[PDB]
């Protein structure tokens, strides 16, 4: 199971 | 059991040599505030106190204190491993200087005390990953695009091209268009909001002109995108025309041939014994080589270029984000590859140079 | 090093050798030409020159089926033992309904397939 850690920036 | 670390411009690839993906997928960022410093998905986050550093960029490592916080990173946060228990196979971009070669060894072998290392060339090892010892990749990442052509296992450094496009200026590029649209995009955190739309909605056009047309005759190539505040954002022709840069690099003001001139000028420094070879397996990887439509578009304009009689193949992996990983997975894993390690002993007689002897 | 390695290409002859979870295993005598389509391969064809020396023919074969790391350990192995060779094989990739006639000729009875093969090497994650 690959875990990308990359998320996006809220408002 | 021995690790695989991938360094790219944009994102580090890691894992465990036998496993068929990377266990761990991060930003290559550093932060700081101005607690010392974070790195990756950490520095992502908190970027509203940070500022952030690319220590790779075009593929090159240019700074090396911040490069040896993300595989600190790597090995202690995201791996969570003793380096010095585990082989360690990193990979290196083609044409990478000689004293980068040496002084990654040296960090590995003096930093983190790992008792064995080797260091392989990505593009060969997409090609592996592939099963295949003779081809061209095309390689695009975030930083850096290279043709590379390979013969019986080893790239043909005079053939290798370079280009310094690829991800990162599409998303600026996409940026400018949609800024151009309505939108208001500059900023580094909504650089990351178009990298996603860019991910999820652009494609290459078969033919340019005519989907140009299409888009102005028509609104079935509009989609829409939902920003984080919740605004719901329309993206019409800007959808293959971000892309179509990797073929028109004067979209953004280059002088470049674009990614298949540079494959057929890669392929015409080859001896022209084995160009039947390199044209029938053109193999992609990297991220910026995953927009629906580009491996058919790279077929055509390949065919257009090279002598009519000329079997050209186009190869184009689901898992080509992830091909340099895998093979070098592979690679690591052989009963055969033992032997091929620079060991800490050797290391410790022979110096950093070993790599320039043990490592092609 | 590898005790397979030191086998290879000694003699005139067909060597045949299947990717076993990132392993080079000689397949049976007996057993050559019945190719698992689940499965990779490394053939290695030794002709003796008239000049004393050998020639050499290095192909890997790829099974429909296969699994990525039988095909990329196939196409390394090959890279490997071309190596050990000073160089001197000609490496070949035959794939399953499209291998060469140079290829199928090494098999005097005929080339046959037969569905199945040893397990992936890889761990899932
Ligand atoms: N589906 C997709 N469509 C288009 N681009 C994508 C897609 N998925 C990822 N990318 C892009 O690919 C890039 C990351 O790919 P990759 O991990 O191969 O690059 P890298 O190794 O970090 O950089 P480089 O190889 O240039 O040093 C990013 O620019 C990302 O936006
Ligand atoms: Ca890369
Ligand atoms: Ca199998
Ligand atoms: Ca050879």
């Amino acid at each position: 199971e690959t875990n990308e850690k990359n998320p996006l920036p809220d408002k | 059991t021995a690790l695989v670390c991938d360094n790219g411009s944009g994102l580090v690839k890691a894992g465990f040599a036998g496993d068929d993906a990377p266990r761990a997928v991060f930003p290559s960022i550093v932060g700081r505030p101005r607690k010392d410093s974070y790195v990756g998905d950490e520095a992502q986050s908190k970027r509203g106190i940070l500022t952030l550093k690319y220590p790779i960029e075009h593929g090159i490592i240019t700074n090396w204190d911040d490069m040896e916080k993300i595989w600190h990173h790597t090995f202690y946060n995201e791996l969570r491993v003793a380096p010095e228990e585990h082989p360690t196979l990193l990979t290196e971009a083609p044409l990478n200087p000689k004293a980068n070669r040496e002084k990654m060894t040296q960090i590995m072998f003096e930093t983190f005390n790992v008792p064995a290392m080797y260091v392989a060339i990505q593009a060969v090892l997409s090609l592996y990953a592939s099963g295949r010892t003779t081809g061209i990749v095309l390689d695009s990442g975030d930083g850096v695009t290279h043709n590379v052509p390979i013969y019986e296992g080893y790239a043909l450094p005079h053939a290798i091209m370079r280009l310094d496009l690829a991800g990162r200026d599409l998303t600026d590029y996409l940026m400018k268009i949609l800024t151009e649209r309505g939108y208001s995009f500059v900023t580094t955190a909504e650089r990351e909001i178009v990298r996603d739309i860019k991910e999820k909605l652009c494609y290459v056009a078969l033919d340019f002109e005519n989907e140009m047309a299409t888009a102005a005759s028509s609104s079935s190539l509009e989609k829409s995108y939902e920003l984080p505040d919740g605004q719901v954002i329309t993206i019409g022709n800007e959808r293959f025309r971000c892309p179509e840069t990797l073929f028109q690099p004067s979209f953004i003001g280059m002088e470049s041939a674009g990614i298949h001139e540079t494959t057929y000028n890669s392929i015409m420094k080859c001896d022209i014994d084995i160009r039947k070879d390199l044209y029938a397996n053109n193999v992609m990887s990297g991220g910026t080589t995953m927009y629906p439509g580009i491996a058919d578009r790279m077929q055509k304009e390949i065919t257009a270029l090279a002598p009519s009689t000329m079997k050209i193949k186009i190869i184009a992996p689901p898992e080509r984000k992830y091909s340099v990983w895998i093979g070098g997975s592979i690679l690591a894993s052989l009963s055969t590859f033992q032997q091929m390690w620079i060991t800490k002993q050797e290391y410790d007689e022979a110096g950093p140079s070993i790599v320039h002897r043990k490592c092609f | 090093e590898h005790p397979e390695f030191l086998k290879a290409g000694k003699e005139p002859g067909l060597q045949i050798w299947r990717v076993e979870k990132f392993d080079l295993v000689p397949v049976p005598t007996n057993l050559y030409g019945d190719f698992f389509t689940g499965d990779a391969y490394v053939i290695l064809k030794t002709v003796q020159l008239r000049n004393g020396n050998l020639q050499y023919d290095l192909h890997y074969w790829l099974g429909n089926e296969c699994s990525q790391d039988e095909s990329g350990a196939a196409a390394i192995f090959t890279v490997q033992l071309d190596d050990y060779l000073n160089g001197r094989a000609v490496q070949h990739r035959e794939v399953q309904g499209f291998e060469s006639a140079t290829f199928l000729g090494y098999f005097k009875s005929g080339l046959k397939y037969k569905k199945g093969g040893v397990a992936s090497g890889f761990k899932h994650v």
